[PDB]
């Protein structure tokens, strides 16, 4: 059964020309088509027929196929063009490639925007306890977190997701901390400390 | 003008069938290719097979041996059966449309996530993220499996939305949190209810917001 | 004016093998799409034959009715074994196809077929890189013609035809004299055991009956096969309805009925005269090919 082989990861800095290769034996016998497919949705089509574009598609976008060779260039790449990018023998025996991830260089670091909610009251009659601590719009994608409870680091009970692309080509991320309902009242406050970069962001709550 | 849509059941026992359903909207199923794709949680996409409207078929040929497609030109839809389930099976499943059998896809539907598990579905508990620009929210704590999805005010209010991808919790349970920006003028004076949406258990829930 | 043309006696595949990309409205050929290998034969006065008999096979719906044999290789892609056989036989394609198919001197089907992405030349003889949008998929028929199935035995039919020396690739006797040459629009025939035989005439004649090929069946129309309806007395999954000449052989609830069964005009048995005697074909057609006359 075919087998095509394109890159992870292509990397290009803004305005210039960003080029997707993706290779099998006789490619060039066979149509190729690309998809793209931006976080959390379904692939476009963006070349069909190894160099056609569907009508509503910018025309950065092109095409090509020869030899054992497709390649999918973007002339002028914006960051609007961060996704990944899918080749498929669109003939006979169909197949799609693996993939190749499209980072775009040089867009702007950013901090992230930190909001932490204290337990719900209707959630300490259910005799549980959790703090909710929410990390947008942050560039790169790495965070830590910390927790502390009035001074000093939190035993247990944290929870944080790993960072997800927003659609904005920014970051977002999650931490939770459980904690007892005695544990809630027993402290004169927490922390949830979002380190980005090497600089904090601290947001606390206290009962 | 299409619109596809996939429905079917979230959860599937290993080793017993998977089941799909795609409507076709603003369209019929006529003379076009309709097609099965699947993408596994940070993978790849793998086409599954297509049915046309005789109900003549083609398949993958690493899958022929557990795949069924249907038509029902009638109801507009067509369905998929996937037998003897595994893990590698755990995926999002798209259905596609192509004018020919070349497969070039320029119809998606949504995608619908299928999860091969033995675990038992679990319904979300909602607990309300009261506001202190005001941010207010909802929690959405303990379910089983993904996805949930979240509206405010029956989808009125959009501007201002982020819903957070859900963490996974030791306990093997999800969870995630909506959270809206409102005006701080208008937290005495507008309502402010979350939707919350769990298919796998049949659960839905409208909470309240208020300071 | 006939609105059932599309709907297909026996299978109503038309499609070559290898060239299934347009299966969805070539397998079967029926009311709705786009059917590149069939759609040509309906085009006015293009194949004034077929349109005589378009509710008889194609050569295509004949191979995969098993009436016709694949030729042995049953492609070829260009220049010895075919081309002797197409060189002798001047045909007009229009752009972008593949692939060309015929009936060639055994009686068997042979195709010319392009590399990926080259088209047929308008000579078809030989095939360049893709000009203009999209290769079609399928393959155009360079004959006028109509099949079915006989077990009439015509393993005494030669060509034979006065004055002639040569017709395509069959050489009648020797002609020591000079020859005028032409390219000559000649009737032919294909019988069980026989090869192609090339006429002076063409002379026909249909038997009407009430075999199933005899009708065509509907429910925008939808296609219907005429074996799901039960014989008078007997045992069928649907329920339908016809002419009078449907209901003298089958069923018929004029309440209850799924689909609806006419009369396919122009079918029936068709039989041509060879040197005074009527014999039923497996195809009847026109090719256009090389011809020598004594002078």
């Amino acid at each position: 059964l075919p087998v095509l082989t394109q890159p992870p990861s292509v990397s290009v800095s803004p305005g210039q020309t960003a080029s997707i290769t993706c290779s099998g034996d006789k490619l060039g016998d066979k149509y190729v088509c690309w998809y793209q497919q931006k976080p959390g949705q379904s692939p476009v089509l963006v070349i069909y027929q190894d160099s056609k574009r569907p009508s509503g598609i910018p025309e950065r976008f092109s095409g090509s196929n020869s030899g054992n060779t497709a390649t999918l260039t973007i002339s002028g790449t914006q960051a609007m063009d961060e996704a990944d990018y899918y080749c498929q023998a669109c003939d006979s025996s169909t197949v799609f490639g693996g993939g190749t991830k499209l980072t775009v260089l040089g867009q702007p670091k950013a901090a992230p925007s930190v909001t932490l909610f204290p337990p719900s009251s209707e959630e300490l009659q259910a005799n549980k306890a959790t703090l909710v601590c929410l990390i947008s719009d942050f560039y790169p994608g790495a965070v830590t977190v910390a927790w502390k409870a009035d001074s000093s680091p939190v035993k247990a009970g944290v929870e944080t997701t790993t960072p997800s692309k927003q659609s904005n080509n920014k970051y977002a991320a999650s931490s939770y901390l459980s904690l007892t309902p005695e544990q809630w009242k027993s402290h004169r406050s927490y922390s949830c400390q979002v380190t980005h970069e090497g600089s904090t962001v601290e947001k606390t709550v206290a009962p | 003008q299409v619109q596809l849509q996939e429905s079917g059941p979230g959860l599937v026992k290993p080793s017993e069938t998977l089941s799909l359903t795609c409507t076709v909207s603003g369209g019929s199923i006529s003379t076009y290719y309709w097609s099965w794709i699947r993408q596994p949680p940070g993978k790849g996409l793998e086409w599954i097979g297509y049915i046309y409207y005789s109900g003549s078929t083609n398949y993958n040929p690493s899958l022929k041996t557990r795949v069924t497609i249907s038509v029902d030109t009638s109801k507009n839809q067509f369905s998929l059966k996937l037998s003897s389930v595994t893990a590698a099976d755990t995926a999002v499943y798209y259905c596609a449309r192509s004018d020919y059998g070349d497969l070039i896809f320029d119809y998606w539907g949504q995608g619908t996530l299928v999860t091969v598990s033995s675990a038992s579905t679990k319904g979300p508990s909602v607990f309300p993220l009261a506001p202190s620009t005001a941010a207010l929210g909802c929690l959405v704590k303990d379910y089983f499996p993904e996805p949930v999805t979240v509206s405010w005010n029956s989808g009125a209010l959009t501007s201002g939305v982020h819903t957070f991808p859900a963490v996974l919790q030791s306990s093997g349970l999800y969870s995630l949190s909506s959270v809206v920006t409102v005006p701080s003028s208008s937290l005495g004076t507008q309502t402010y209810i979350c939707n919350v949406n769990h298919k796998p258990s049949n659960t839905k829930v409208d909470k309240r917001v208020e300071p | 004016e006939d609105p059932h043309l599309r709907n297909r006696p026996g299978k109503g595949h038309n499609y070559i093998d290898g060239m299934t990309q347009e299966d969805a409205t070539c397998k079967p050929v029926t009311y709705a799409g786009a059917c590149s290998s069939f759609d040509v034969l309906l085009e006015k006065g293009k194949f004034p034959l077929f349109q005589s008999y378009a509710h008889h096979r194609t050569l295509l719906e004949a191979v995969h009715d098993t009436i016709i044999a694949k030729a042995d290789p049953p492609s070829c892609d260009l220049g010895n074994p075919c081309m002797k056989e197409k060189l002798v036989m001047k045909t007009h394609c229009p752009n972008d196809y593949q692939s060309a198919h015929y009936l060639n001197n055994d009686g068997k089907m042979a195709s010319v077929k392009c590399p990926p992405k080259y088209e047929l030349t308008e000579d078809c003889n030989f095939c360049r890189q893709m000009t203009g949008a999209s290769l079609k998929k399928g393959s155009y028929p360079l004959q006028d013609l109509f099949c079915q199935s006989s077990e009439d035995d015509g393993s005494k039919l030669k060509t034979k035809m006065k004055g002639v020396c040569e017709v395509g690739v069959q050489a009648l006797k020797k002609c020591d004299g000079q020859l005028s040459t032409a390219h000559e629009v000649v009737p032919f025939a294909v019988f069980k055991n026989s090869k192609k035989v090339y006429l002076d005439k063409l002379d026909l004649k249909t038997e009407e009956n009430l075999l199933p090929d005899s009708f065509v069946c509907f429910e925008e129309l939808k296609s219907f096969d005429i074996s799901q309806c039960p014989k008078i007395g007997g045992h069928g999954s649907k329920k339908c309805t016809g002419d009078a000449a449907f209901c003298s052989a089958y069923e018929c609830t004029a309440q209850y009925a799924n689909a609806y069964c006419s009369h396919a005009n122009g079918s029936g048995i068709v039989q041509i005269q060879v040197s005074g005697v009527w014999k039923k074909p497996l195809c009847v057609g026109y090719e256009r090919v090389v011809v020598k006359r004594e002078l």
